[PDB]
């Protein structure tokens, strides 16, 4: 589908927040 | 800080994503 | 519709943008 390639852009850009927000919670 | 305000924009562009068709 | 798919894509090159300054620090 034609909105593919933004959807998994987003998707990536949640991974890389997830791991930033792990290692956050952890620091604090 | 910056890292809350990303996941505020980012959880608004997965609503607008929602909303988007190409139709 | 294209006004929205336009906006979506430049706000998420900002998002990838901000998130690599946030990558960069903690790396």
């Amino acid at each position: 589908h034609m909105l593919d390639n933004f959807m998994k852009q987003l998707l990536k850009l949640e991974e890389s927040l997830n791991k930033l927000e792990l290692e956050q919670k952890v620091t604090n | 800080g910056p890292m809350e305000e990303q996941r505020e924009i980012l959880e608004q562009l997965k609503k607008t994503l929602q909303m988007l068709t190409v139709y």
